[PDB]
């Protein structure tokens, strides 16, 4: 057996929620660093 | 074969084919959005032919959505690890594709309707941009709705 | 080139939008505008209704080639039509609730099968078909608008540009993949389980054409290991013949700058080597958008009105305003996304197969 | 825009519900479609009839 | 931030494998199990989702690369905008190569039975397929990159003078071998490769 | 067979992409950071650019670099054959050490050749010097091939 | 170059698209063969300039006017430029008109000094460096009551961190000295932030950019100060700012000199800037090698400094257009070849 | 084995994250696009009750995120199967990372819009055209949650 | 139990180590002087060939990170002791790690020394003494790994 | 038990450790008194030979960092108690990562005396004053791993 | 049990980071305060063996470490006590992690020092004064390293 805690099933389960995670916080960190040109929409 | 942890793989790709999906949609309609209304307060006749990316953009949320919906009539709780893991692959495809698709499309759409009021033949040209990256979010869905014609055979 | 698009841009659409329904409601709101043009002419168009006004009969076209082909398929709303007499019967006595399969009777006259419709494998042989049809017609298109070349160069009186160009880029297309285009005939015309042969492979026979010559593991034909030999070295002589004929040749008529030459012809070469391979993978978006467009129109059915189908509470008021409702939003998301946003897409991408794909031969 | 979508709730429901009514296979012909197939075109055929009151009320507009 | 939980986790790895090694239990942390007994199907299906999600997630960024720049240098110049679309075009094949590699990788995807399930060929179909749609969408993505980026250059450079884009776009031949190489040694890791069987 | 595990071709096939993935990544910022300095000089005396195009061809060079050793550790890899575990950590280390070889030639083509052929226009005595460096910072990947290759023929 | 295209893929593009609109050398010699201001507008109507100088009409057309409408074009593209700008791009463009806020700031304060009417001293003033409170610096005489009324919640507030009011409220001696150190103070924050948030193929062509304006600001005050100041040096040093090539060994020398020789040996141990005091215009020395600094800034492509090196090329375009104009105008031709071109 | 112990973490955590991250998302579209008005409405508060489209479209998002933690509540137990418990998971992530999402380009798009649209009123129906398409991506991740909450406990065993 | 199965795996990131990081200093090494040489020969096109000495000087750290690559892939077994896996592993580490410092004071060294040598002749024996004194750490590296791979194999067993 | 298998990793990451970490601090004193020397002497070129003492003093914690890599090799064995292997990581990182230390000093105060010792020659004696201050915080690491290394295989046993 | 055999781990690493901080801590209280010296003695050289006294109370505090990773260098046995080598654990970073500190303040305090005792002469006094609260951090951590040292081996089996 691999381990009775860090089993075959919770350690691979722990990968695709950490690569979809990963994908996660990239995406927030790009709709994170998204801001508006406010010069084109003022009177000035 | 087909054990208790197994269908946590479709519903966690059923998951994020939405998510990452609707993460590319929304960037795609933000920031082509902020170029709409940035543009049509000098020019403001291109408001409706300007709305293009912002369509597009929410085409790949429907591409998105087919393939959530599609995963979850397939989810059962004793499924196997084979259908766990193709429903994975089937929602990661579609998210990947969704997501760079709408950032493109997000990135192009706003430069687009802001060249197209200065230059009028740019139109053309960020519609014909645009398609190409529209039909990202189509090569991450033939992988997806091929995945999911192997769910169970 | 928009004397082929007249028919081409149409059908190349309609194999991605295959759909009785879909094209006989595109077909009629085409229609309407032809119609009507002379009281739509002497009108102030603005640019989406100019743009559908200026092209009231490519509609037309592309509404009358997509119900041909959605009669090909069996695709009427992703419904099957019963027509003709099937070539596939069921068992008559099986259990409930069990897997079984169809004996061949007989071959289905015109167009796909309806026995294939509520069919678990039935979306493999659609895309074997599919696939191979977006193959064939690519190849078609392909062969059909490099004739035109030989056309101009004759035109010009070019011998030179004739056999500089036309015949090493004809025997390298078709020595490849008009070779392909009729392997996929011939295995098609072939039994391969009454005659008790394997049935080859035609990704790893093209794969093996060129890594390992002369090794064929289920062979298609009879003289299929030298003929494969020969098909080979006849497209790749022509990989260097392509390259150094034409510079070759009009430095030899000097005796004008021959750098502005030589690297024009290894790029054209470059170009058109990789163009053949890359142009024949992407006309396989003619099965993409059409297997798109048929999963989509039928997992909208199956969600809006395969719902409203029920034997009981038969006359009932909300069993009946269940399927008014259902209807009304089965058919705002039809004509919203599978024919505006979905033919749209089916548009452009014929569109880009003739802007590249045949524009550039 | 209801008289075109009421014409096709006529046409498109009344075929549905002729096909209902004659047993045809890609209806009734599978075991999760329904069993009875006249009393699926009973309340069919009434929302044709409905969507036919529509399109003859929105005819005369 | 990112930097402290970078520190921590190596803090955590350091001290979990020097606690697992000195209490004479170390090869408890066993990677060659852990490869041996995770199911070959996960390695398989993330490798062809991995492959075509980062294609194109190389091609759209190449698209955004020389989309924004051939539409902000087409103001003055708009004879660019039809032209220059062939660089659109370069840092778009390498998602159809992505695309035409995960299906040639999801036919070799089939049901395996359990008794020969962990298997060598079983095993190894799934280590190949996953390295394979990795170094396929890696390189595609990077092809897409730069591609994009000797694009926009490119659509700048064809806005000064006419006669730069032919000199520029042999820069972009260059740039998009990559992905064709990566579609070449993607087919060869997974050439021998069978089915799940 | 206690050295031949079954584990063993998942670190060849790391091999083969550590070898191609990171050498093309090597070859992606040789040409591009190149290719800007090539093009940032297309208005400021364009006929210097069909003669600039050197560093984007030594760039492309490190792409095949990688490409022979991808080759060659797939060209050892089937499902029906023995494979042992040395022979696995042999193929992870021999595309390894050529895929941050090439990785590292590539930023220095890079960082050179756009620097130089950006100067290039001012001075057109640099093109020796130029083409001098580029070989120095080129064969950073070649030693890295041939230590790919002396291990591959090691390990098997 | 990865992550530019993203917020300044369309801003570099017609940036780029407004560098091929600066004029060339056979654009500048077909301008010098003109013969009237009209001929020279018929010429300019030709480039990127085209019908600018269209509601004049050849009877009101002066070699001022053509200054005013090819720099008033400059400013408005300049505002388009910065209208689609957002983040750090935005805040990029926020730092250049800093610097004519500066200027605009001692010119307004100066026309109240000598009573001048505050309708005819805000027409010379600069449009790009326009805040929303610089008319009100009409209102007070003294520096804390202009500070401490006005230019708190202007962004040159943090800038008046070394300017010692003594209650002395204004000469035209110190006003000069208020200029310069506040461009001291501006020139430091502008590189401390170029060095900070702009990315790094921006950052070095940038901080050199930026390094030449603060050299050639110590080379001026340091210059300026023999004919029309008796100053300190401990005095001085507070007015020559700390970023450049300059700074760490020759604007100490700088400080202590005296003489036109102590300027001349201090500026003669720097490498770039040695010959540039010993023959012709200094103007022109100066002008010259900003436009080569700005030539090959527009060389490295995925960077934000070519906003800089194209307005400041611009500029000099303008400059070289109004010397031709002035020279075409007042019928002086022997020093009409004197403009500069890179380009 | 098929309805273990640790099953109703899964579950909770969708319970929580479905209200949690369309908070956030309703937070910041309430946030930014608020930001919008109360800077354009010192100039003309004539239309203040117009520029409120934005924070309402927001806070629908809320709403969806709140039906779906009500509906994954109203199926916890203690003794659920481990099925459910995923399927909880995945239904409350799919409204909660979707609506943080909607919520998001809602603020991008009404802090945008409200800012434009007191220079030219004919932007106001391409905002709100804009921000339709901005709230059926939640509206998208609501059917996706819906459509597994009722897959959650039909078979189960 | 004393040469294990997984024992080689320390000799072949050992020997890949000295390629990674020596070849990244060499990198670093030529490319930031290379900058200089190219940044300065455009005014001073004469001393073009004496500013190659801190590129050949930063090449000279990737044939010393080679010689000792190949030297230990030449010692690599597949039953091979766990303590030479070990030794390799050091080896490979003294190298690389070593010639990656190196290469960053020959790249630093070499640029404002052909920045400054084209403004002072005299400046030039300074800057060859400097990158000595920086190339000696490389030397220095591959002493250690070359008196370390020695002794891989001299007392192994089992 | 009292010596296990992979009792020699640690040994020999201490044998790589202590020229690893102590020639990347010699790389940073000598680059960054380098960029101090080589900016400087473009003026006072008379002066180099003289100003080139950081760049020696930073030259002499690498040889710190040599002897004690060798002393730590040529005790390395197959089979040595872990103390052993403990001790020789210990002198390693008590060499590396204070020598380190030592170059970041030598390198941030060598080129800050060089170039003010050109403006006052009466600084050159405080930089050297200094500068054995900032030196001396490797030999006190050289002292402490020799110490170690006395103490490694005095008294083991197994 | 009582004595393992990874128990000089801890010790080792104690002797170590006795001096290995101390020498961090004590090349920053040199290096910043060699930059003020050279810095502010170009104009006045007469202040260079003043001012040299940060970089004295900068070198002391590594001394401090000196001290300890010899007596803690001087306990180390094969067989000795998990007790010993977690006390010389303890002393090596009450050492290391205060002088480090105390280096900090140093560096600080000492440049800060120097570059205005240039101008106020009797500003000296209170930089010595002030030093000697800095120089105090890692004399209090010597005191407890050798409080620590002199128990590690006490009453141990």
């Amino acid at each position: 057996i691999l381990s009775s805690i860090w089993t075959e099933g919770l350690l691979m389960c722990l990968i695709v929620s950490a690569l979809l995670l990963f994908i996660l916080i990239v995406a927030l960190s790009w709709i994170s660093n998204l801001d508006i040109t406010y010069g084109a929409l003022e009177k000035s | 074969l087909c054990p208790v942890y197994a269908p946590f793989f479709g519903a966690i790709g059923c998951a994020s084919a939405i998510i990452f999906t609707s993460l590319g949609a929304a960037y795609g309609t933000a920031k082509s959005g902020v170029g709409i209304c940035a543009t049509c307060v000098l020019r403001p006749d291109l408001l409706f032919k300007n709305i293009v990316p912002v369509i597009m953009a929410g085409i790949i949320a429907i591409y998105g959505l087919v393939v959530s919906v599609l995963v979850c009539y397939s989810l059962g709780q004793k499924q196997a690890l084979y259908t766990g893991f193709i429903q994975l692959g089937a929602g990661l495809s579609v998210g990947l594709s969704g997501l760079a698709a709408g950032f493109a499309i997000g990135i192009v759409g706003d430069a687009g309707v802001r060249g197209s009021s200065q230059q009028p033949r740019l139109f053309v040209g960020m519609i014909l941009i645009l398609i190409f990256a529209e039909v990202l979010g189509l090569y991450g869905l033939i992988v997806a709705l091929l995945l999911n014609s192997r769910a169970t055979q | 080139a928009g004397l082929a698009t007249v028919v081409t841009f149409p059908f190349m659409f309609a194999i991605m939008f295959g759909d009785m329904g879909h094209g006989f409601i595109l077909f009629l709101m085409a229609l309407f505008l032809v119609l009507n043009e002379r009281k739509f002419g002497a009108m102030h168009r603005d640019e989406i209704f100019d743009m559908a006004f200026t092209g009231r009969y490519v509609l037309l076209l592309m509404g009358a080639f997509s119900v041909y082909t959605g009669l090909l398929y069996n695709d009427i709303f992703s419904k099957s039509m019963t027509i003709f007499k099937s070539g596939w019967q069921w068992p008559s006595t099986f259990r409930k609730g069990e897997s079984i399969e169809a004996k061949k009777t007989g071959v289905y006259p015109f167009g796909l099968d309806f026995a294939w419709h509520g069919t678990d494998n039935g979306l493999l042989f659609s895309n074997s078909y599919k696939m191979k049809l977006s193959i064939l017609m690519g190849y078609a298109h392909m062969t059909y608008s490099f004739m035109f070349s030989y056309i101009n160069y004759r035109a010009k009186n070019s011998k030179v540009d004739i056999i500089g160009n036309f015949i090493p880029g004809l025997v390298f297309m078709q020595s490849i993949f008009g070779y392909l285009s009729w392997a996929i005939v011939y295995k098609w015309s072939k039994d391969w389980i009454k005659d008790d042969k394997p049935a080859p492979g035609l990704l790893n026979m093209l794969i093996n054409m060129f890594l390992a010559p002369g090794t064929i593991d289920d062979q298609l034909y009879s003289g299929q290991a030298k003929l494969q030999v020969v098909l080979l070295l006849a497209a790749l002589v022509c990989v260097p013949w392509l390259l150094l004929y034409k510079p070759l040749t009009l430095r030899r008529l000097n005796k004008f700058n021959f750098g502005d030459v030589m690297i024009h012809q290894v790029i054209h070469t470059i170009e058109f080597c990789l163009n053949c391979i890359s142009h024949t993978a992407s006309y396989l978006r003619l099965w993409a958008l059409s297997l798109a467009h048929a999963q989509l129109s039928s997992v909208l059915w199956d969600m809006t009105i395969s719902n409203a189908f029920s034997s009981k509470n038969s006359g009932s008021p909300l069993a009946v305003m269940k399927v008014v409702f259902l209807f009304a939003m089965w058919f705002v998301l039809t004509v919203c996304i599978l024919v505006f946003m979905e033919g749209t897409s089916a548009m452009l991408h014929a569109l880009r197969l003739h802007w590249v794909e045949a524009m550039s031969k | 825009c209801c008289t075109v979508l009421s014409a096709f709730g006529v046409v498109i429901l009344s075929v549905i519900a002729h096909l209902f009514n004659t047993n045809h296979e890609s209806f009734v012909g599978s075991i999760n479609d329904p069993e009875d197939g006249p009393a699926v075109a009973h309340t069919v055929y009434l929302a044709a009839l409905v969507y036919l009151v529509f399109f003859v009320f929105c005819g005369f507009q | 931030f990112s930097h402290f939980l970078y520190y921590l986790v190596l803090i955590v790895v350091i001290v979990y494998g020097l606690y697992k090694l000195f209490t004479g239990h170390g090869s408890d942390i066993n990677f060659g199990k852990f490869l041996l007994r995770t199911s070959p199907y996960m390695w398989a299906n993330l490798g062809i989702a991995l492959c075509v999600g980062l294609s194109v997630v190389g091609a759209a960024w190449g698209i955004f690369i020389t989309g924004s720049s051939m539409i902000g240098a087409g103001v003055r110049a708009p004879r660019i905008t039809t032209k220059n679309l062939i660089s659109i075009i370069f840092c778009e094949v390498v998602a159809i190569y992505g695309l035409i590699i995960a299906i040639v990788f999801s036919s070799k995807l089939t049901v395996a039975t359990a008794e020969n399930m962990y298997s060598k060929s079983n095993l190894y179909t799934g280590y190949s397929l996953f390295w394979a749609g990795i170094t396929v969408g890696a390189s595609n993505l990077i092809c897409g990159i730069a591609v994009g980026i000797t694009g926009a250059t490119a659509a700048i450079s064809d806005a000064a003078d006419s006669a730069l884009f032919v000199k520029i776009l042999v820069i972009e031949i260059f740039g998009s071998i990559l992905g064709l190489l990566g579609l070449i040694v993607g087919l060869l890791m997974a050439g021998k490769a069978s089915e799940f069987q | 067979n206690i050295y031949a595990p079954l584990y063993a071709p998942f670190f060849g096939f790391a091999g083969c992409a550590a070898a191609m993935v990171l050498s093309c990544l090597g070859a992606a910022i040789g040409t591009a950071k190149s290719g800007i300095g090539i093009a940032g000089i297309g208005t400021f005396k364009p006929e210097l650019i069909m003669k600039s195009l050197i560093p984007v061809v030594m760039s492309g060079i490190l792409a095949i670099y990688g490409l022979v050793v991808a080759v060659l550790i797939a060209g050892n890899l089937s499902p029906t054959e023995d494979y042992t575990l040395f022979n696995g950590f042999m193929h992870l280390s021999c595309g390894l050490c050529v895929g941050f070889a090439c990785l590292s030639s590539g930023y220095a083509i890079g960082m050179v050749g756009d620097v130089g052929v950006r100067k290039y226009m001012h001075q057109p005595r640099l093109f020796v010097g130029i083409v001098l460096i580029l070989i120095f910072s080129e064969v950073l990947g070649l030693y890295g091939m041939i230590v790919a290759l002396i291990l591959n023929t090691r390990g098997s | 170059g990865v992550y530019f295209n993203i917020d300044n893929g369309f801003i570099e593009g017609v940036v780029r698209g407004y560098r091929n609109g600066l004029l060339s050398n056979n654009q500048y010699i077909n301008l010098t063969q003109c013969d009237t201001l009209e001929d020279l507008k018929l010429q300019l109507s030709s480039t990127d300039y085209g019908n600018f100088l269209s509601s004049v009409s050849s009877e009101s057309l002066t070699t001022s006017l053509i200054q005013e409408y090819a720099s008033s074009k400059l400013y408005h593209e300049f505002n388009y430029i910065r209208d689609q700008s957002s983040g750090s791009t935005r805040k990029f463009m926020d730092y250049i008109t800093y610097g004519y806020m500066i200027d605009n700031v001692a010119l307004m304060i100066t026309g109240t000094i000598h009573d001048r009417d505050k309708g005819e001293i805000l027409q010379r003033c600069h449009p790009l460096g326009w805040f929303d409170t610089l008319p009100t610096l009409s209102v007070a005489t003294d520096l804390e009551s202009l500070y401490e009324t006005v230019l708190v919640d202007t962004p040159l507030a943090p800038y008046f961190k070394n300017c010692f009011d003594t209650a002395e409220e204004l000469d035209d001696m110190n006003i000069e000295i208020i200029r310069n150190k506040l461009y001291k103070a501006y020139l430091e924050d502008f590189y401390n932030f170029v060095t900070e948030e702009i990315p790094e193929p921006a950052k070095e062509c940038m901080q050199t950019l930026l390094g030449f304006e603060a050299d050639r600001r110590s080379i001026n005050i340091a210059l300026n100060s023999l004919q029309s100041s008796d100053i300190d040096p401990d005095l001085k040093s507070d007015l020559l700012p700390n970023i450049g090539k300059l700074y760490p060994l020759a604007t100490f020398h700088l400080a202590q000199a005296q003489d036109f020789e102590g300027v001349r040996a201090a500026l003669a141990n720097v490498y770039e800037y040695r010959g540039f005091l010993e023959t012709g215009n200094l103007e022109d020395h100066f002008y010259q090698l900003e436009m080569e600094l700005c030539r090959d800034a527009f060389t490295q492509q995925f960077a934000i400094s070519t906003v800089w090196a194209w307005m400041k090329s611009k500029e000099q375009e303008v400059r070289n257009i109004t010397w031709i104009a002035e020279c075409i105008a007042q019928n002086q031709r022997e020093r009409i070849n004197n403009y500069i071109s890179v380009y």
